RNA sequence: UGCGAAAGCAGUUGAAGACAAGUGCUUGUCGUUCGUUAUAAAUGGCCUCG
């Protein structure tokens, strides 16, 4: 059956992505809503949908913290120069009235670099010397720049540079030791 | 919108019903049947364009530890 | 209140704040918030202070 | 008749010493990090941040 | 963390009436007597100006029918409550009934008299019955069904009869005032041809409106008098106006701050706005080139542009006009959660509130003497940094050059009581602080002399305002 | 529990024993900018006499505005006064009339009482 | 600093110790004390979300 069959989206699906535990799938568009369906296969209802007002969603992903497994997050941009994360954690997914969400629009000097964040992916970065793990999220600059944000506090890690025009990038882990 | 109802439960006086609500989670409600009238109906508040409200703004947005301005 | 960036040198601000900072803190495994003291110096009879714990993600008190 | 009995609170207590800089702040903020808590001249006051009330 | 503070820099009644700006001058061909408003949708109004009637368009503002059939003058163009029947006077005596928008057919014509027939009028309750009135003095109460012989012929008045009212609410009850100063009350139901009773108005009557059931004000010579019916006796008058008063109109329960207002002509060149409320007193006016004859404004539910209208004696007329991606569009009806954050960005500021908020002193003066700048908001900025404590920090980097600009000013501001007090602490700075420049400046001196003379004259000025004070204290 | 702060006032609910609100009652620079070296010798305006009326949807408010230094007219304060209204359900009040150096010029409102319900329904005041 | 009104009316701004610089002597300072009611100046200005 059909993941939207259910509540129909009025928009094109940009973005689809199935939580990495969770039998959920999330969908988002030009519609500016996360809606989000619970993947049975014969039913497939939805579990709960967020109208963002003037957000179109270019690109949503959830995000589980690799060493706190009880963080959940949903993060979406659009062609704008804000992103909105959506903290799933405890009850806030279906038991909560309310939407705890926040809005990512600092760069910290780097306004220039970064003209929109509609494309970006969150991946996990190690620190090595505390060695303690975080999320990361990426962005594409204007002149092959790359911006790297921590994922809650939102500051601005570090920078990364190409010649030529950015097309797309991917994230690669490589095991050292345990 | 109305919710089915999926299993109900019935011991001496009570009635338990049980409905899903978001997409697989069970609720239960229990009742006296006995002093219910013939036609009843249960009503549940269900998230509906629910605008969204954020303890930390008000209802303008402005910030709450922020002080009131000053306007003649 | 002020966040020097040291990898540029650069600054990131947040200002109109209640009051004079006395005390700035990083507060959380990964830095979620910010904790401060503030003096309301405008009150030269006593030292009003208050405590503000502000969310890092967005610079929004989280509580006052 | 009458009796006097004290009600509200007061100035939230800082460690007022003159050298110690940086550490003037006491209040903490639990392991599970869903309250903060205060000590004042007169009380210890538990807010939950999420809701941003005393809840004890 | 809160949002910057932004720089702080009549009546309503009379902002209301402030907004029929455009203005209108048409010329017609001799006086324009009489001014009608159609009572429904588009509400054009109808001019009557020496033998035609133009009725005129409320968007265009422009003709759109004539009626030139008249070959004397005519003496009215009222329209029926419905609006389809508008019906005219003529010197001649002959009273022609037209239907509106169709100037070719005559539907009716009626002789009322050999004498000319002045007053034309469709009663208000009752369609069917139609009023004239004649310098014959007998104001025949017609019939459109019976055009050989009125249906009642009301007499009574020894002069001229140029006013007829209806009152509303009372459609059995004539009102009737004639240049004897006379103005009488018919009842057709009763036999008539015979005044229920007469109300003494001293002066010739020029034209008789029932504002409301019970109050008819009745505007002749140099004023207009309120008389209420269940009273009998007038009980307000009102006599600002100059000249004879000619016309008079009354509009109620439009979008005003004041939901009734009246108008009255002078012919003086005076329009001015009387509320019933408030004991029918002077709220506006507007002066015109000549004398005013005819006066209207737009009913109650114009539905659009409101407008009012003056007639002049020189066939001017002067209208014054009140102007009145498939999924982008989805605003989430359907979903469980809205979320809204979008904050409006603040209202434009200009390049001085600009300098104050990134403190560039300096430049926020220098944008406060500029060409073309409001002398009001030329004064908050000095203002301004005074109350920021950066008044000598403002004039430390300057010379000859870019100190006159605000020695230019001040000797103008020095008149000003509201700029007196700031110039004389700017002037005191700069002094203070630029007294070596001076001596090395030939411009900055003469730029003293002149301020000398100019401050010594506002001293003679205040000590003169003691004076005057002082005697002022005698006389209570 | 109203305490005129200087050029703000702090609403303070000691039943809950939290502020409601804090709001800036006067002009001038109070949080337009954070003064620092001679800036901080400038003295913001001064709420002297804050008083409620007795049906209590009015607010009266006296303030004494101080002079910058080092100027010809560094010694002539300047006395407003200030006639505040909200509704119950708003936290906010809203300045409805402002009366600039009452009384005279440079003569301070030594004294403010608000009238008995008897008079005008308790929506007058008298200041000596 | 005291009183008073906001105008004003009276009255203060001393001694020791230590350090630095210049040449025992001179000057200046004090996260030093006792006693009395008792210019500034390290190029250094306030965020983003249309």
């Amino acid at each position: 059956k059909d993941a939207n069959a259910s509540h129909p989206s009025h928009s094109a699906i940009q973005s689809l992505s199935f939580h990495p535990s969770k039998p959920l799938l999330l969908t988002g568009g030009y519609d500016k809503t996360l809606r989000i369906y619970h993947i049975d296969g014969k039913t497939n209802h939805l579990v709960t949908s967020l109208h963002l007002v003037g957000s179109p969603i270019q690109t949503c992903t959830f995000y589980t913290s690799l060493s706190n497994q009880n963080q959940q997050n949903i993060f979406t941009a659009g062609r704008r120069r804000y992103m909105h994360s959506w903290d799933l954690s405890l009850e806030n997914l279906t038991h909560s009235q309310t939407a705890k969400i926040e809005k990512f629009s600092r760069l910290y000097g780097h306004e220039s670099t970064q003209r929109s964040f509609e494309n970006f992916k969150v991946a996990h970065l190690q620190n090595s010397q505390t060695n303690s793990v975080h999320g990361i999220v990426l962005l594409q600059g204007n002149n092959g720049w790359i911006n790297i944000l921590h994922s809650t506090s939102g500051l601005w890690l570090m920078g990364c540079k190409i010649e030529g025009v950015i097309t797309d990038f991917c994230i690669d882990y490589q095991p050292i030791s345990r | 919108r109305k919710v089915p109802i999926y299993n109900a439960f019935i011991n001496k006086d009570l009635l338990n019903v049980s409905w899903l609500q978001n997409a697989t989670m069970p609720y239960f409600k229990n009742l006296q049947w006995r002093e219910i009238p013939n036609e009843y109906t249960v009503e549940i508040s269900l998230n509906w364009n629910n605008k969204n409200k954020s303890a930390d703004r008000d209802l303008h947005g402005k910030d709450l530890a922020s002080a009131t301005n000053y306007v003649e | 209140m002020s966040l020097w960036q040291l990898e540029t040198n650069s600054q990131q601000f947040l200002p109109r704040l209640n009051g004079i900072i006395i005390d700035c803190q990083v507060l959380g495994p990964q830095g979620n918030y910010y904790s401060l003291i503030l003096q309301m110096t405008e009150n030269n009879s006593n030292s009003d202070y208050q405590f503000l714990l502000l969310n890092a993600s967005d610079l929004t008190s989280k509580l006052s | 008749q009458y009796k006097l009995s004290v009600v509200s609170g007061g100035k939230p207590a800082l460690n007022n010493l003159s050298s110690v800089t940086g550490n003037k702040n006491i209040a903490r903020l639990s392991q599970d990090q869903r309250n903060y808590i205060i000590p004042f001249n007169n009380q210890i006051k538990v807010y939950s941040v999420e809701t941003r009330q005393c809840v004890k | 963390s809160t949002a910057r503070p932004r720089i702080i820099t009549t009546t309503p009644e009379q902002r209301y009436w402030r907004q029929y700006t455009s203005a209108q001058l048409v010329k017609e061909h001799n006086s324009v007597t009489h001014i009608s408003f159609n009572p429904q949708h588009p509400h054009d109004f109808a001019v009557t100006s020496s033998t035609r009637v133009q009725i005129f368009s409320s968007r265009t503002r422009q003709v759109i029918k004539t009626f030139s059939r008249f070959k004397d003058v005519v003496y009215s163009a009222s329209f029926r409550s419905d609006g389809k029947l508008l019906c005219a006077g003529d010197a001649t005596g002959l009273v022609s009934v037209y239907d509106s928008y169709n100037p070719r057919t005559i539907l009716l014509s009626i002789n009322a008299s050999t004498h000319p027939t002045h007053v034309t009028k469709f009663h208000t309750q009752d369609n069917k019955i139609l009023a004239t009135a004649s310098d014959d003095r007998v104001t025949r109460l017609w019939d459109i069904s019976n055009a050989y012989e009125p249906q009642l012929e009301l007499t009574g008045a020894t002069d001229y009869v140029r006013t007829l009212s209806f009152i509303p609410a009372a459609p059995h009850l004539v009102a009737t005032g004639s240049y004897d100063g006379l103005i009488r009350l018919y009842d057709t139901r009763s036999s008539g041809s015979t005044p229920i009773y007469s109300l003494n108005h001293d002066q010739p009557v020029e034209n008789v409106i029932a504002v409301s059931p019970t109050q008819i004000v009745s505007c002749g010579g140099n004023n207009f008098k309120v008389w209420d019916l269940t009273s009998n006796k007038k009980l307000y008058e009102r006599g600002n106006f100059n000249k004879a008063v000619t016309c008079l109109d009354y509009v109620e329960n439009f979008d005003s701050p004041m939901q009734s207002a009246l108008i009255a002509s002078s012919l003086d060149g005076h329009v001015k706005v009387f509320d019933p409320l408030d004991n029918f007193q002077v709220k506006f006016g507007w002066k015109f080139s000549g004398p005013v004859l005819s006066c209207a404004v737009s009913p109650s539910t114009a539905q659009g542009n409101r407008h009012l209208v003056a007639g002049l004696s020189s066939g001017l007329l002067a209208i014054r006009t009140k102007k009145k991606m498939r999924g982008s569009e989805y605003q989430g009806d359907q979903e469980h959660i809205i979320h809204n954050d979008k904050v409006r960005s603040q209202r434009r500021m200009r390049a001085f509130e600009r300098n104050i908020n990134q403190f560039k002193w300096s430049e926020a003066l220098d944008n406060a003497f500029v060409p073309g700048m409001a002398k009001e908001l030329t004064l908050t900025v000095l203002q301004e940094l005074r109350k920021r404590g950066k008044v000598r920090v403002a004039l430390y980097g300057r010379d000859e050059s870019t100190l006159e600009p605000l020695l230019n000013w001040c000797l103008k501001g020095i008149e000003d009581v509201r700029s007196a007090s700031i110039v004389a602490d700017w002037v005191a700075v700069v002094l203070e602080l630029y007294g070596n420049t001076l001596e090395s400046s030939p411009v900055l001196q003469e730029l003293m002399i002149d301020l000398k003379t100019k401050v010594r004259h506002e001293i003679h000025k205040s000590k003169e305002a003691q004076r005057i004070e002082g005697m002022l204290q005698l006389l209570t | 529990l109203y305490f005129p702060h200087i050029s703000a006032v702090q609403i303070f609910d000691f039943y809950k024993n939290e502020q409601v609100n804090y709001q800036y009652l006067t002009s001038g620079v109070n949080n337009s900018m954070g003064k620092v070296r001679f800036e901080l010798n400038l003295q913001d305006p001064i709420i002297t006499d804050l008083k409620f009326t007795k049906d209590g949807q009015w607010m009266i408010t006296y303030e004494i505005e101080y002079p910058p230094n080092d100027l010809l007219s560094s010694k002539d304060l300047t006395h407003i006064l200030k006639f505040w209204t909200k509704n119950d359900n708003e936290t906010n009040w809203n300045l409805k009339t402002k009366v600039i150096n009452p009384h005279g010029i440079s003569v301070p409102i030594t004294k403010i009482l608000p009238s008995p319900r008897s008079v005008n329904n308790s929506q007058g005041c008298l200041t000596a």
